[PDB]
């Protein structure tokens, strides 16, 4: 997360980190989303590489001992079936990984909360990216999960030609593009956090950034519209 | 793009 704050260590219970297996040691690829306590939202461009992956919940500090972690291994990978990896702006960037054993919920630990099918956000909603992603373009990851309030840019505005084009799809939401705060590598496959009715629902998966670097001017943070997927979510849970 |  580039320009954000460090958040509070109970502020977003349903934030994972989801690492690899790097030599003798675990390394942070990427953020989720805890939506059972079995299961995990991420993006699909997260685990698309052959790497062995486990998922880390009431995590804060990658570098330091917090003392509420659970660390738990990724049992099966369930990727969005039209998902192409070498297309990301065609969209369906979601996967749900089945966790090998079901975490303890508490203050650190708790489920996400998913829209309602079909939900579309208003122009400048508010909302909060959240992770442990790199905190300047080509910097390097933030040591404590940060949190950078990314107000919503609706479709019509984010595919016109001062913004992403036909880039962004419907399926997708966009967030931020002030210039100075957005979500960067590191932040993929975690939340976007928007408050609706009082409560905060997770309305976006982190996708992709824009070429010229994560935190530009009219290139807003894209998301994966986890609106848009309610039924293959819970199809998928249902099956397995 | 570039996927984060
Ligand atoms: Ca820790």
């Amino acid at each position: 997360v580039v320009g954000g704050t460090e958040a509070q260590r109970n502020s977003w219970p349903s934030q994972i980190s989801l690492q690899y297996r790097s030599g003798s040691s675990w390394a942070h690829t990427c953020g989720g989303t805890l939506i059972r306590q079995n299961w995990v939202m991420t993006a699909a461009h997260c685990v698309d590489r052959e790497l062995t992956f486990r998922v880390v919940v009431g995590e804060h500090n990658l570098n330091q001992n917090n003392g509420t972690e659970q660390y738990v291994g990724v049992q099966k990978i369930v990727v969005h079936p039209y998902w192409n990896t070498d297309d990301v702006a065609a969209g369906y960037d979601i996967a749900l990984l089945r966790l090998a054993q079901s975490v303890t919920l508490n203050s650190y630990v708790q489920l996400g909360v998913l829209p309602r099918a079909g939900t579309i956000l208003r122009n400048n909603s508010p909302c909060y990216i959240t992770g442990w992603g790199l905190t300047r373009t080509n910097g390097q990851l933030a040591q404590t999960l940060q949190q950078a309030y990314l107000p919503t840019v609706d479709y019509a505005i984010c595919s016109s030609s001062s913004y992403w084009g036909s880039t962004v799809k419907n399926s997708m939401v966009c967030a931020g593009g002030d210039g100075v705060r957005s979500g960067c590598q590191g932040d993929s496959g975690g939340p976007l956090h928007c408050l609706v009715n009082g409560q905060y629902a997770v309305h976006g998966v982190t996708s992709f950034v824009s070429r010229l670097g994560c935190n530009v001017t009219r290139k807003p943070t894209v998301f994966t519209r986890v609106s848009a997927y309610i039924s293959w979510i819970n199809n998928v849970i249902a099956s397995n | 793009v570039e996927p984060i």
